[PDB]
């Protein structure tokens, strides 16, 4: 990790160009520190990591900063140990990571890929004056609808889908539509999906979510929003599915 | 989840009790009409001691074709209610399929 | 364990006999190892046991092997501590045993003795070649019914029994009949409480479970199958229950 940081720091200190370092599994940079700190003579910390977990993690993460000569954008694929989202290794990296994105096994076991959590994944670039007012409002409405669905997960699972309101049922179906629409066919995940990938921009997903949660198109079947690039492709898949239903 | 479920089912218990009481209040609203109707009907049965050639709604002269009409409760989770109701309905339509009634 | 095991293996290797060794409380052996190795200076291990908790008890178990001269069928009443199966002292015994039957305290808190939990109880001899497709298929069907019951126990939680549809209601009635039938007055539990013991055979209990799963016994109540032997005696107990009202 420090080798990658040294190459990036050279390209940001001397070559004056904004570089994009991808570190995969930054949690290894802490676990290997654990395996050496055990033998080194340093006392064990909490659940089993090194004592200087936070200072070492900071010694990696702080050197990644836009420093008036360039900008080191970086995407560390932090590994949450068995989804212990309270463990020291992700708990120290949440403080350093600006636009964190918590991917969840819960939203992967039902097949919604990418397994990014709509709620937990949050960024300090979702401030309105920075991201755009309508985009911020759509993000707030999507997160609120998903939060309402996560709060109705207990009522739905036990007391039946029917035992709640008929406006809240519209919010549940809308949350289903949203949390399936935010699935994406990747170009590199075509070997897992079997279907080609669709790269979709920002304004297009905003225009899709506006029509999804504005109640204008709450008639399409739920599977018509699954693994779909854009809302127009979702409309086309609704026609495909309605033809395949009778055929 | 269990605590929120407990709060929700307590709320549904309270709302269901209030709904039971409001249905009882509708019945007590109806009881003037039913009392006046059940006394005027006797007044007619006393002025005329069932001296009648009328009322096609009194043709009990055979059991040719019964119309068992079954009202049931219409929501989710329905206590243990709807199954008992339609169970007795199925038993009764079986007994009416024995006699050969052609029940609607 | 070692000395009783040597006493048994001398008979299995020199006299060629089918000797049994009912080693009782394997866990007490491992816990004695825990004491001695906490005092022997050996460094501590998982939760409290010796570091050699998978080689010392290996020296116990692996010496119990049926040789080509004679065979030994040890019955080791290994004890899970604090009633959790994840513990290492029985977890290292699960890998060595082959017909493990977990006497979970649940069915004994319900009063069903023996409390052999039918889902956790499992054997490498539940194979087609060994028991025949008949007994294997009935074992699979009864484990199916009991597993469906245990997985909808989460609904026989907060809600009531009524909320099940007719499918789940029938499978719950059948599962209750089964998990009651799996009780038996032992021939040695005449002392505590109940009837004199009844010896129930394989080709006899297979009839009872075929009869229960075949649906031809829906008329019997639940306390009729409880603490009974064969299925004919279960029907007799139901009839006498109806006579005594």
């Amino acid at each position: 990790g420090l080798t990658a940081l040294t190459m990036a720091e050279y390209f940001r200190d001397v070559n004056e160009q904004d570089v994009l370092l991808f570190i995969d599994n930054i949690f290894r940079f802490v676990q290997a520190g654990s395996e050496v700190s055990a033998l080194l003579g340093r006392m064990p910390s909490a659940v089993g990591y090194q004592p200087t977990l936070s200072t070492e993690m900071g010694s990696l993460q702080e050197r990644i900063t836009s420093t008036k000569e360039g900008s080191i954008t970086s995407i560390q694929a932090v590994y949450v140990p068995a989804d212990d989202l309270t463990d020291p290794a992700p708990a120290t990296t949440f403080a350093h990571l600006d636009a964190t994105t918590v991917l969840s096994r819960g939203l992967a076991a039902k097949g919604i890929y990418p397994a990014v959590d709509p709620l937990d994944s949050t960024s300090t670039m979702l401030q309105p004056r920075i991201v755009g007012e309508e985009h911020y409002e759509i993000a707030q409405r999507v997160k609120e609808t998903l939060q309402r669905y996560k709060e109705l997960q207990d009522i739905i699972a036990i007391l039946g889908l029917d035992e709640l309101s008929e406006e809240d049922r519209l919010t549940v179906a809308r949350a289903r539509k949203i949390e399936r629409f935010l699935s994406q066919p990747f170009f590199v995940a075509e070997v897992f999906t079997g279907s080609p990938g669709k790269y979709v921009g920002l304004a297009e997903t905003i225009r899709g979510f506006q029509l999804i949660l504005s109640g204008e198109l709450d008639s399409l079947p739920e599977q018509a929003f699954y693994l779909v690039g854009n809302i127009d492709e979702a409309t086309a898949k609704a026609m495909n599915l309605e033809m395949e239903s009778k055929l | 989840s269990v605590k929120n479920t407990q709060k929700i089912t307590e709320a549904m218990k309270l709302v269901a009790a209030a709904k039971v009481r409001r249905a009882q209040e509708a019945v007590v609203n109806g009881r003037p009409f039913s009392e006046t109707l059940v006394e005027v009907l006797y007044n007619m049965n006393e002025q005329l001691q069932t001296e009648d050639v009328d009322v096609p709604l009194t043709k009990i002269r055979t059991v040719k074709k019964v119309a068992l009409m079954v009202v049931t409760g219409d929501r989710g989770l329905c206590g243990g209610f709807n199954n008992m109701l339609l169970k007795k309905a199925e038993s009764r339509i079986a007994e009416l399929k024995k006699l050969g009634v052609d029940y609607t």
